[PDB]
């Protein structure tokens, strides 16, 4: 069933499993027309598909050219999104292939469980975490690579970089929620945090800035200082 | 006009026969009912005044045997027998309709009721989805489960109804999840229509004995596979104009006759609404429509 505070810990055992977000992948910006009325322009998304024991990402870039020409865009963009998870599943070793799928939204479950009628023995699981995945385009790294496709297009990625090497997958997904709560509750803020130091390096295979463990102490309090104030700033408190 | 007598009423009981249904008192002097319409299917029906618990009954047609009720005290229930000797029955009738000891089937003249709750209901398709093949009539009670139910378990006393799954092989073809889902015309009119029940007055039949098992016996699984085989023929944007009408004339006669009090029960919300207001078909079923938002307009 679905997945809580109270089954936590289940993400960082030894099956199988990814989440699938679909925020992403239908993104547009809404303009004027000459005439006045409204429209919307489509843009580059992506599925976030992501494994949270080992790190890995499998972002499916969603071209602006698979809307040409279809109705209901917000619909099709939930069975476009199960239709690649299936098709990735698909392509993976038996071995690689998940156990679970849980969704970040309940609204992908029917999709999602009919393109996978031929994976009786994978579960499709909805979640109760209000998880933060669609700050994932806040990543620059990763919004520079939906942007540039001209194409739909798989790129691979470690969400964690190196972080596995020095700590378990469970503070490392804790690390992970905690910077995207952040870059989706005050984006400025965040990224000022992150690399507003211009003496920090990412470094080229890498999504996030190179800390050591001790700077990561002080940006994570830094981060949660942010998220707190936020919530005041937002509610006056 | 045909009969099916009694030996004895040893046990109170309340006897449905159709829509019908009278009180029986403990060894009344009870023989039977006469007068029964030719050229229908039938369901004789019984509730024991000690338990209501299991509502039980008989699917029959008189023009296929002389059908007659005995209650076995072993088993507990009265019990329906098929007498081969037909001089044996002609003469057991006589003596009882003499003696004005049989209850007379009730119809009124102007009612088109029965044959339009049974209008595509056949006894040998019952016998299919019920089967006891020693027997030319059919026994369902309130508890028996469906084939459908028992996959999700004796599978001697199940009901055989047609399995309906939305999120299936069957149901989806490879390349169109998506629409398949949406527009289940495929579905009803090649893999159902087409393929497994080969014409609609089949498929209707089913939905027909579906709702009447539900109806007088309060078997959940009935009700789960009428409102499936409502809920394939609104989901599907291509329907055949002439099963749209007579899908309208179906509902609207079993919403018509089904008891106010049981409503609450034996109609699913989520389908009627979709059917009537979200669905392909939102506009087809205007009969229904009517009938429903002036008798149950809660559910709606
Ligand atoms: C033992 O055979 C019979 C007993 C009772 C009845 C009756 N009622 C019939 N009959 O033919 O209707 C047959």
């Amino acid at each position: 069933g679905a997945m809580n505070s109270s089954n936590y810990a289940e993400l960082f055992n030894n099956d199988i499993k990814l989440f699938v977000d679909d925020t992403n992948v239908y993104r547009v910006t809404v303009h004027k027309t000459f005439e006045g009325n409204v429209a919307t322009k489509a843009i580059n998304g992506c599925i976030f598909t992501l494994n949270p024991k080992t790190g890995h990402l499998f972002l499916k870039i969603i071209h602006t050219s698979v809307w040409a020409g279809q109705k209901r865009l917000s619909q099709l963009a939930k069975w476009k999104t199960a239709e690649e998870v299936s098709a990735l599943v698909r392509s993976l070793p038996k071995e690689e292939q998940p156990k679970q799928i849980i969704v970040t939204r309940k609204a992908m479950l029917d999709p999602l469980e009919v393109h996978m009628l031929d994976f009786p023995n994978i579960a499709i699981r909805p979640t109760e975490l209000r998880l933060p995945f669609s700050a994932a385009m806040s990543i620059d790294k990763l919004s520079d690579v939906v942007m540039k496709a001209t194409e739909p297009q798989m790129v691979l990625f470690n969400i964690y970089d190196d972080w596995l090497d020095r700590i378990s997958s469970y503070t490392a997904f804790s690390r992970l929620t905690l910077l995207l709560r952040a870059l989706k509750t005050n984006e400025e803020s965040a990224k000022m945090i992150l690399l507003s130091d211009p003496t920090i390096t990412i470094k080229s295979y890498h999504l996030w800035p190179s800390f050591t463990d001790e700077q990561w102490i002080t940006i994570e309090s830094q981060m949660r200082d942010l998220i707190l104030t936020e919530y005041g700033r937002k509610y006056n408190v | 006009m045909n009969t099916v007598p009694f030996t004895s009423a040893p046990i109170e009981v309340t006897i449905g026969i159709d829509q019908y249904s009278f009180n029986v008192k403990e060894n009344q002097p009870f023989h039977g009912i006469k007068d029964i319409p030719i050229g229908h299917v039938h369901v004789i029906h019984f509730q024991h005044a000690d338990n209501s618990s299991m509502r039980y009954g008989y699917w029959f047609d008189c023009r296929m045997g002389n059908f007659y009720i005995q209650y076995d005290p072993k088993d507990g229930l009265y019990k329906m027998m098929e007498e081969r000797d037909g001089a044996k029955f002609e003469n057991i009738v006589h003596n009882f309709k003499e003696r004005q000891m049989m209850v007379s089937y009730p119809k009124i003249d102007e009612d088109d009721t029965w044959y339009n709750l049974t209008e595509f209901v056949q006894m040998d398709k019952i016998r299919k989805i019920v089967r006891k093949d020693e027997n030319q009539f059919s026994y369902v009670d309130s508890s028996m489960t469906t084939v459908q139910e028992n996959e999700l378990s004796d599978p001697a006393h199940s009901l055989n109804y047609t399995v309906i799954n939305f999120k299936s092989r069957e149901a989806i073809r490879p390349g169109h999840e998506m629409e398949d889902f949406l527009d289940k015309s495929y579905y009803l009119n090649t893999v159902m229509l087409q393929g497994i029940f080969k014409n609609s007055s089949n498929y209707f039949g089913e939905l027909q004995f579906a709702f009447l098992n539900a109806m007088f016996f309060g078997n959940y699984g009935s009700s789960l596979q009428w409102h499936a085989m409502i809920e394939l023929i609104c989901s599907s944007a291509t329907v055949p104009k002439h099963m749209l009408d007579k899908l309208d004339e179906i509902l609207y006669y079993q919403i018509k006759t089904l008891p106010e009090q049981y409503s609450d029960i034996l109609l699913n919300e989520r389908v009627w609404n979709i059917c009537l207001y979200s669905s392909f078909q939102k506009n087809s079923l205007h009969n229904t429509e009517k009938i429903m938002e002036n008798k149950y307009p809660e559910l709606l």
